[PDB]
């Protein structure tokens, strides 16, 4: 255990898609890395819908994702 | 059909040793690899390690190394899973997967759920919920049960011996003062109640235990 | 060992819509000569055992819905389960097997999503039994609700009351997806002959009003 | 794992990890 101080989060995160509909998804593990690994989320799925962008808040915990679409 | 049946809920105290069984039925218990993977409460599963079924040369992961014990009775297509001086961190369900070649899992045991505490089995009182005097109809009645005061955490629940499944909502246990609580709900129409007969089984592996409680209105 | 991550952790995902579920691993799992992916999809249900959908990172299992597909190679795989049903809640795992010790990604849960329901609340009374033997417990049924979130009160006598009282919830239902959550509050027939009105509120997302069922003890 | 001590080369029957395996063309003792 590297030890030393340092937790984890939730990163509550809506999906909107350009179909209109709606999806949820939390990310768990630290700040970065997670914060992160929901980019690499976001990233994997604009493969088949669409660019996307978001407008973070709650500190980059709350997270909203809109997929540009095609 | 292709099956492994495992041991049944263990209590065992901090410190003792206990060995869970997997009886393979429905196949050659010598052709594959048996697994033993387990699962924290709560948590994933982990790869334990296996045997060789044909060699019994067991390989271990290293988390488990030492304390934990593979083995067999081949004579009974059976494999058993060893844990010595067990600590409450050892608390979790144990499973046995039968591995093929083709590097999976494809059939696992119901899981043997061990949990060490140093608390001793209490046998639960059960309690039927009827809707008290009250309450007009609405075609659709909710009966109850409340499971309480046991310990060795496992009491499976069921209605009029299985038959009844639909509109069951049988809630997780809940530990106070090693004590655990769980209640159960079925909700059938009006017209089959009080008319035809519901009762809540209940079972409690380790105090031996059984309790079949009619519903009964007030 | 090869280090299995598992994204996203939870996902919630409406019936009728595909979800796609990711998977990597520390390093890669393609055996070069067998020129084949050691990745298996497990899905495994709430109190069952794991359940094995998909092997070869790609192929899968017998006796699976062509709705549950596994691409992937390498390092990067992931599970991807086309038009979504309530019968598929549960935690996906990925397991390597292509070097030992074999490994799980941390599980990722399927949740779905439905139309708002209000939770049909039912009230019971400390049963004879019981009281036989100077125990009372009163049990208020939340069931089949959505949103999963919800909240409850305990009044006696028009008085609130916070100790005693252990709270349940299950898991989301196979069937209708809604959600049940169990509150029961317990004390002494000492106690509760000396107190008339029992009576549990639960308060839902359906609502600024909380659903209130009551009865009352000098009327059982 | 095999079984006699030591750490990599023959055996193949009862395998674990695909890294191991090899095209189908041989018997062995599974």
């Amino acid at each position: 255990t590297p030890e030393e101080p340092k937790e984890e989060v939730t990163i509550k995160v809506n999906l909107i898609f350009a179909d209109g509909k709606i999806q949820t998804a939390e990310f768990k593990g630290t700040f970065e890395e997670a914060t992160a690994e929901a980019y690499r989320y976001a990233a994997l799925h604009a493969k088949v819908n669409g660019e996307w962008t978001a407008d973070l808040e709650d500190g980059g915990n709350h997270m909203n994702i809109k997929f540009a679409g095609k | 059909q292709i099956q492994l049946v495992q041991s049944g809920p263990e209590l065992k105290k901090p410190g003792e040793t206990v060995k869970i069984s997997c009886k393979a039925s429905g196949y050659t218990f010598t052709d594959f690899s048996m697994h033993w993977v387990n699962q924290a409460p709560g948590k994933g599963l982990n790869w334990m390690g296996w045997v060789n079924t044909e060699t019994g040369e067991p390989t271990y992961a290293d988390d488990f190394k030492g304390r934990f014990a593979f083995s067999l009775e081949t004579s009974a297509s059976t494999a058993y899973l060893q844990i010595n001086s067990l600590k409450n961190e050892d608390t979790a369900t144990y499973f046995c997967a039968r591995f093929l070649l083709r590097q999976y899992f494809d059939v696992w045991g119901a899981g043997t759920t061990v949990t060490v505490s140093s608390a001793k089995t209490t046998p639960p009182s059960v309690y039927p919920l009827a809707p008290g005097s009250a309450a007009q109809t609405n075609s659709m009645v909710t009966l109850g049960c409340l499971v309480k005061g046991y310990f060795p955490e496992p009491v499976t629940v069921t209605w009029n011996s299985g038959s009844l499944s639909s509109g069951v909502h049988t809630f997780p246990a809940v530990l106070q003062s090693d004590l655990y609580t769980l209640s159960s709900s079925v909700t059938v129409p009006s017209s089959t109640w009080p008319s035809e007969t519901v009762t809540c089984n209940v079972a409690h592996p380790a105090s031996s235990t059984k309790v079949d409680k009619k519903i009964v209105p007030r | 060992d090869i280090v299995m991550s598992q994204s996203p952790s939870s996902l919630a995902v409406s019936a009728g819509e595909k979800v796609t579920m990711s998977c990597k691993s520390s390093q890669s799992l393609l055996n070069s000569r067998t020129r084949k992916n050691y990745l298996a999809w497990y899905q495994q249900k709430p109190g069952q055992s794991p359940k094995v959908l998909i092997y070869w990172a790609s192929t899968r299992e017998s006796g699976v819905p062509d709705r549950f597909t596994g691409r992937g190679s390498g390092t990067d795989f992931t599970l991807t389960i086309s038009s979504v049903q309530a019968e598929d809640q549960a935690v996906y795992y990925c397991k390597q097997a292509y070097i030992p010790p074999l490994t799980f990604g941390a599980g990722t849960k399927l949740e779905l999503k439905r139309a708002d329901a209000a939770p049909t609340v039912s009230i019971f009374p400390p049963s004879s039994e019981q009281l036989t033997s100077g125990g009372a417990s009163v049990v208020c049924f939340l069931n089949n609700f959505y949103p999963k979130d919800i909240n409850v009160k305990w009044k006696i006598d028009g008085s609130e009351r916070q100790n005693g009282v252990l709270n349940s919830w299950t898991d989301q239902d196979s069937k209708d997806s809604t959600y049940s959550m169990s509150s029961t509050l317990t004390l002494t027939k000492d106690e509760y002959e000396r107190h008339n009105s029992y009576t549990c509120e639960a308060t839902h997302k359906t609502s600024t009003s909380p659903i209130v069922k009551s009865f009352n003890r000098n009327e059982c | 794992n095999r079984r006699p001590q030591d750490v990599k080369f023959p055996g193949g029957g009862q395998i674990v990890g695909g890294v191991y395996l090899l095209p189908r063309r041989g018997p062995r003792l599974g």
